[PDB]
């Protein structure tokens, strides 16, 4: 019945892993800073109408444990009735938080919900939470656990993506991200991070290497038995062509993102302009050893659910976890090259796990308005073999 | 990256000397004063020396940091720090980042660095020593070592927080060294780990340092010049916040500190704890940068400016003959005579003998005077077990206190301190029975709370030597001595009591004669606002909570029982009589109704057994349960900040009135007197600084103090209206 | 509004105790897989491809419970790889929030059939093993005036006037009503015994129960550094002293356990031949002061009754988690709950409080008790840290 609208969608710059600018900043501070910005843009907002704050976080330990969403509510001074829940669906935690918030708005039992994610990977490296596929050799041995890096290499091997093919996409992302920054595309949505004294800490995605050359990408070296474990399941392929490096894979960075989602009644009641409408969401997946595959059935499902086809979508935004994943996605659904990740992706700017799904969501919200276009589709691959997708419409 | 500020010019403070072995000796000798201090000159001087240690590192085997002054290195430039505005946060951050960048290079030079600590090494001085790899201290009288920037509202921003947590862990570094700015003697300094070796004299420092560099290079060549935290297998003592042994008790550290400060608005211990814990989660360099941000947060704040104004500038002027008469010479004191052996007179005999003076303790009977000296025995027996004094020292102390009841045993007394009941007739009788037995050139002091000194001085022959010497119970703790100046009191006597105050280790203020003086009068407006709130129907628990969260050492209702409500009623009976018969009209304070109501119920205070609290077996029990039914408590629920402000503003306004009436002659005496005498909260910097340094949701400064006062006047009464002197 | 969400199955494991517990040797992933295998045993012909998500609440997603334990449950149980799997943490009501989110996912119309529940093996992953965004941030902990759940309950009893005998009376009452429920066979079909890889029994009962509890036994117990009292009273300045009335016998128990609820649309059940056992009427979320930490259920229950258009008289059974006896007594006194409708089959004081799973356990309890009594409506709610609350109303089909 009720329709879910996006009223605000911001994010922090992504600070790199090595000697990063955001390494001294608690991941809680990153979320509070985005809350302080939403207040600045709507100072007369009745925060008591905010019924929940849903944050995605893949490594919820240490600085990110203890339901970091609730800590963002208390530390920022939001009303104690504003909820606060942390969830984890690996790489889609950010987009799942947005979708879940939209679903809670449609059911009618929630009026105005904040959604996003946070992941300070330089302070909490992925895997710090442990996991039931490492401390339990009985299940690890049975599910044939193989990391995401090897599945991406296996995808390139099966689909015939050469080392030159994936590095070409890495260069393409570095260029489109540098063009978007210099073009001022991110000026309104990227909220610079400051300290307790107002001093500047970071104002740009520093993982970017905008002077990248294809000659330099080919200089890079590629990334325990996992090779043999993968081929035991995919027995028709003899050898895995390892093509992915740190230059054509996603960047390990710190960052956070927030999205304000609510009903049209709650939007009118608070004087908020709806910037986009969430048309549909969907989840699905594929094999758990190649892992990444999963967006393709999840994208077909959200398209079928909204009664749309590929030709009805103006912009496609898929997280650049690995280059071969995006090239396989583009090959299958036959995505035009000028419609895919038009403002760059995680290869250049970074993949802060818990927040990435909410960053690329807000990136498409801006680019639709900047181009005066209609629809956009956002999706991400997931470890374990999952995948979520979302279609938005400009208003 | 640079070791310099900029990236005509300052002077130079460091001498360079490279011996034939390759050992550089950096001697700090700031020519602009007798003490090495952290200023523009040092920062630029150490910048050059550190640059030279890098350029000539091929021909350098070790470094020795020494001082040419009495002290090693003491603090920073408070004249410059007290001016840091919120818009100066960038410059403050860049300065401490530059200061620590020099020490970080000195620390990771690949060669041993030894500190030749001759004299005091406090604050920025100890931070330089902690950057070295080895510390030698000369065990000499007066030498101290510590990081006392928390006592000025600051934190050790030159690596003091980051390094002590690296050496001792989060818990021990915070409790022992940081949170209270504890100063250590060289013996205790070596015991806790701040110093490694001790030598007899200062001449042995530099030679013993080079001998250590020689042995370290020969015996430990791999780890020479490498701090423990710069090794591959470093394990922080007590663990890091990620280790489970510490993560079990770490969430309790902020709440325990919140219990220590009683909820007061003091930001420095909060920032020190955050910088320590946040620093222990990251590498040394990232930890050092976080330390700089919390430092810039405090220096640009208002509380740090209040503390720097009070405990630095104001205290220096007082201790430097600020209120003492100028053209008056000394007059040493031979033997002291104390009239009365209560908790006051017996405490005056203790601090007078703890300083070395011979004391004669007179009372009515020898039975009571021996119980007066028994007050000094218990304070000595406790000092023996805890270990502060020796056995031959404690015996020579009590032997100077000769208790007596004979008025003739005051023969040969050149300093008289009377401490009997507050009765003008009794003091006339007591001083009349003593003025002819003592010396002709003696000081006749009267520990008076409210009675004017001019009136008390009529009952003696030499009125020039009569003066008010107001002590505070317990005398062994309270550091202020309010000195009151009667009309016939001579400037010559002001100095002799001034010097006596410094001789016993106490801080003096000079006050002109008027009823209430300054301490008793201002603390009266403090208890009156709480008793009025109790009569107005405010919860008694909220009142005490407001007094503790305001920053006072004792909540107001608790203090009222210590002051005894019988004395409070008498003061009103006299003040009412001195206006009625004087041809006027008395407007009784609303607190007087609560005073008499407690007297009528037989609850006069702690001296009579029961007051606002109950007192079973000496120590204090809980609040009297009938207090709520007596005053209909709960019917008034004002904001807690209104309760807090009403107590702070009543004293702040009454302090301004004392400055208007000429009772106090300087803002410095008004601040230290309020802080040390009656316990005005230190974060304010004094009841006078509270006005000019006010900060609230309304604004900042004297203009905001007036606005908040008028806000209280609209809803609580006229007494919160500012005088013309602030408008 | 849109689609209606129905509960089709609601099972749980027995709650093994903390000290010398029977479930201490059982990995929490296995507790969830065991419940998945029971759902297969009850519906062998179900097309698991229709299950679009598995949502598990877990307050300590660390170690054996890290790495999206819901996703591991999907893979370890051999469920379809398209069935998703997501862990969430809303502290105490993680179990009910998972069920609520599952229902809200069905109501949105973009999910058909969803598994929901929780898991918490507190004997293996103790509370606080996840660290805390505030625990390691003293600058935030200082400002937010943090007080643990136990001291808030002692404060609630101090304010509202609940004596030590008052809370010990409710503790004895819960121990009795739980033992009466187990003897009557009320739980026999929803408590699924835990077995090993060989089929041998490990646990078949809530072994934290102390059925021979006496009024004298609870009086002998003692109340459980820190300075949180001085912190709590700094906010509640009108209170002089806190009366520490809560002990290990009048508070919820540290136990291991798991719970699973199957939620879907009416088309999903008809297509798979599933009989609806109850319907989700409404959910809500609110709370009160963060220092008292526990008065969250009160506005959450009003908001869920106001949403469903009902009053207290319309609710046949009230189910409030027994984190602390004073919280239940306050909730009872404030809403005037009849003592014959409140936690009629005992609560966490007797059987245990496996944080992430408790919400789904007490939900399935009321699904069964409504059918046994042939009653109509039930309201389930839980208090949460920070002053959070999650309430849900169900109606029997
Ligand atoms: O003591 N100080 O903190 C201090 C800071 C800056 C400067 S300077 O920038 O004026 O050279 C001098 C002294
Ligand atoms: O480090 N400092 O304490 C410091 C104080 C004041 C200034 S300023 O007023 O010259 O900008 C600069 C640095
Ligand atoms: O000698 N002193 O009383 C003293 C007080 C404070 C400081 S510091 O805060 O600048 O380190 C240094 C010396
Ligand atoms: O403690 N008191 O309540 C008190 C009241 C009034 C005065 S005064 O009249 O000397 O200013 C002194 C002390």
């Amino acid at each position: 019945s009720e329709e879910a609208f996006i009223y605000e969608a911001i994010r922090t710059p992504r600070g790199k892993q090595k000697n990063g600018s955001l390494h001294e900043v608690k991941p809680l501070s990153l979320v509070v800073g985005l809350i302080d910005e939403l207040r600045k843009r709507h100072p007369d907002l009745d925060e008591n109408l905010i019924s929940d704050v849903i944050l995605g976080c893949v490594s919820p330990v240490g600085d990110q444990g203890g339901d970091i969403a609730r800590a963002a509510v208390l530390a920022s001074g939001m009303p104690v009735t504003s909820g606060g829940v942390q969830l984890n669906r690996f790489c889609a935690s950010g987009l799942e938080a947005v979708n879940t918030a939209a679903q809670k708005v449609r059911s009618g039992w929630d009026d105005l919900v904040l959604a996003g994610g946070v992941e300070s990977m330089s302070r909490v490296p992925m895997g710090s939470d442990g996991g039931a596929m490492g401390l339990d050799p009985a299940t690890n041995y049975d599910v044939m656990f193989v990391p995401q890096s090897i599945g991406a290499d296996l995808i390139a091997t099966i689909e015939g993506f050469s080392r030159e093919d994936v590095d070409a996409y890495a260069l393409r992302s570095q260029q489109k991200a540098a063009e978007a920054w210099s073009g001022g595309y991110f000026a309104k949505s990227v909220v610079p991070v400051r300290d307790q004294n107002g001093l500047l800490i970071l104002d740009h995605d520093e993982h970017m290497r905008p002077d990248t050359t294809k000659e330099g990408l080919a200089k890079l070296k590629p990334a325990g038995g996992f090779d043999d474990v993968a081929l035991q399941k995919y027995h028709w392929v003899e050898k895995i062509n390892h093509v992915h490096t740190g230059g054509n894979s996603s960047g390990i960075v710190d960052g956070a993102a927030l999205v304000m989602i609510g009903s049209a009644a709650a939007g009118k009641l608070q004087g908020l302009t709806p910037r986009a409408r969430i048309v549909a969401t969907a989840t699905s997946g594929a094999d758990p050893v190649i892992m990444l595959t999963g967006p393709t059935p999840a994208t077909r499902k959200v398209l079928d659910r909204a009664g749309l086809t590929v030709d009805d979508i103006d912009l496609f935004e898929l997280n650049e976890a690995f280059a071969s994943v995006v090239l396989k996605f583009q090959k299958d659904l036959n995505i035009p090259d000028e419609k895919l990740n038009v403002n760059g992706g995680a290869i250049a700017m970074g993949h802060p796990l818990g927040a990435t799904g909410a960053m690329i969501l807000g990136t498409m919200v801006d680019e639709l308005e900047r181009r005066n276009a209609r629809r956009a589709l956002i999706t991400l691959c997931i470890g374990g073999g999952m995948g979520v997708a979302t279609i938005i419409e400009r208003v | 990256s640079s070791h310099h500020h900029h990236h005509s010019m300052p002077d130079n403070t460091i001498q360079w000397d490279k011996d034939a072995d390759g050992i550089v000796t950096l001697t700090m000798d700031d020519p602009s004063g007798s003490t090495n201090v952290m200023n523009e000159a040092y920062i630029e001087s150490m910048g050059k020396a550190v640059d030279r240690l890098v350029a000539e590192k091929d021909s350098i085997t070790g470094v020795v940091v020494a001082s040419a002054k009495k002290t090693f290195f003491a603090g920073g430039d408070v004249k410059t720090m007290i001016q840091a505005r919120p818009e100066d946060a960038g410059d403050v951050f860049n300065t401490v980042e530059t200061i620590k960048r020099q020490l970080r290079t000195l620390e990771t030079l690949g060669k041993p660095v030894v500190a030749a600590i001759n004299g005091a090494a406090l604050g920025g001085g100890l931070e330089i020593a902690l950057a070295c790899h080895h510390r030698i201290a000369a065990d000499v009288k007066g030498s101290q070592l510590g990081l006392p920037e928390v006592t000025l509202g600051l934190l050790p921003g030159g690596g003091g927080v980051t390094r002590t947590v690296r050496m001792f862990g989060i818990q021990n570094a915070f409790v022992s060294v940081l949170a209270q700015g504890t100063r250590f003697k060289p013996a205790k300094a070596k015991e806790i780990g701040l110093v490694d070796e001790l030598v007899a004299t200062v001449e042995e420092l530099v030679p013993a340092a080079k001998a250590w560099i020689k042995e370290e290079l020969k015996a430990n060549p791999d780890g020479a010049g490498v701090q423990p935290w710069d090794k591959k297998g470093y394990k922080m003592p007590g663990g890091t916040p990620s280790s489970p042994g510490l993560a079990a008790i770490l969430p309790s550290f902020p709440s325990n500190l919140r219990k220590q400060l009683k909820g007061a608005p003091m930001p420095a211990p909060r920032a020190i704890l955050a910088a320590a814990v946040e620093g222990a989660q990251v590498d040394f360099d990232t930890a050092s940068r976080i330390e700089s941000r919390y430092f810039a947060s405090l220096v640009t704040g208002q509380v740090a400016k209040n503390m720097m104004q009070a405990f630095f500038f104001d205290l220096q002027a007082i201790n430097a003959g600020g209120s003492r008469p100028e053209g008056i010479g000394k007059t040493p004191i031979k033997r002291i005579g104390v009239l009365g052996a209560g908790m006051m007179g017996a405490g005056i005999a203790y601090v007078s003998a703890k300083a070395g003076y011979e004391v004669v303790l007179k009372d009515v009977s020898l039975e009571a005077a021996a119980k007066g000296k028994g007050y000094s025995e218990k304070l000595e027996a406790k000092a023996l077990e805890r270990g502060r004094t020796t056995q031959e020292r404690s015996d020579a102390l009590l032997a100077r206190i000769t208790p007596t009841a004979d008025a003739a045993d005051f023969k040969g007394v050149d300093f008289v301190i009377e401490a009997v009941f507050e009765n003008q007739e009794l003091k006339h009788k007591v001083f009349g029975e003593i003025e002819d037995i003592v010396e002709p050139n003696a000081i006749l002091g009267s520990n008076t709370s409210t009675l004017p000194i001019t009136g008390l001085a009529t009952g003696v022959k030499r009125q020039e030597d009569f003066i008010g010497i107001h002590f505070f119970s317990p005398v062994d703790k309270m550091p202020l001595v309010e000195i009151i100046k009667g009309e016939k009191t001579s400037d010559e006597a002001l100095a002799r009591v001034f010097d006596y105050t410094l001789a016993i280790g106490k801080t003096p203020i000079v006050v002109n004669d008027s009823r209430g003086f300054f301490t008793s009068r201002v603390i009266g407006t403090f208890v009156n606002e709480a008793l009025a709130m109790l009569g107005e129907g405010v919860e008694p628990a909220s009142i005490e909570q407001a007094g503790s969260q305001a920053g006072y050492p004792a909540p107001p209702l608790q203090l009222s029982d210590e002051l005894n409500l019988e004395l409070m009623h008498k003061i009103a009976v006299a003040t009412r009589k001195g206006v009625e018969d004087a041809g006027g009209t008395y407007q009784p304070h609303p607190a007087e109704a609560v005073v008499e109501k407690m007297i009528e119920l037989g609850r006069s205070g702690r001296l009579k057994g029961a007051g606002f609290y109950e007192y079973a077996d000496g120590k204090r029990s809980g609040l009297w349960p009938g207090l709520r039914e007596t005053f209909k408590s709960g019917s008034s629920q004002p904001p807690l900040q209104d309760m807090i402000d009403r107590m702070l503003f009543a004293e702040a306004l009454e302090t301004q009135k004392c400055l208007d009436e000429g009772v106090l002659t300087s803002t410095a005496d008004a601040n230290i007197g309020s802080i040390m005498g009656i316990g005005f909260p230190p974060w304010t910097g004094g009841s006078a600084q509270f006005i000019v340094g006010y900060s609230g949701p309304a604004g900042t400064g004297k203009a905001a103090f007036v606005a908040r006062a008028r806000e209280l006047a609209a809803a609580y009464g006229d007494r919160f209206l500012p005088p013309e002197s602030l408008l």
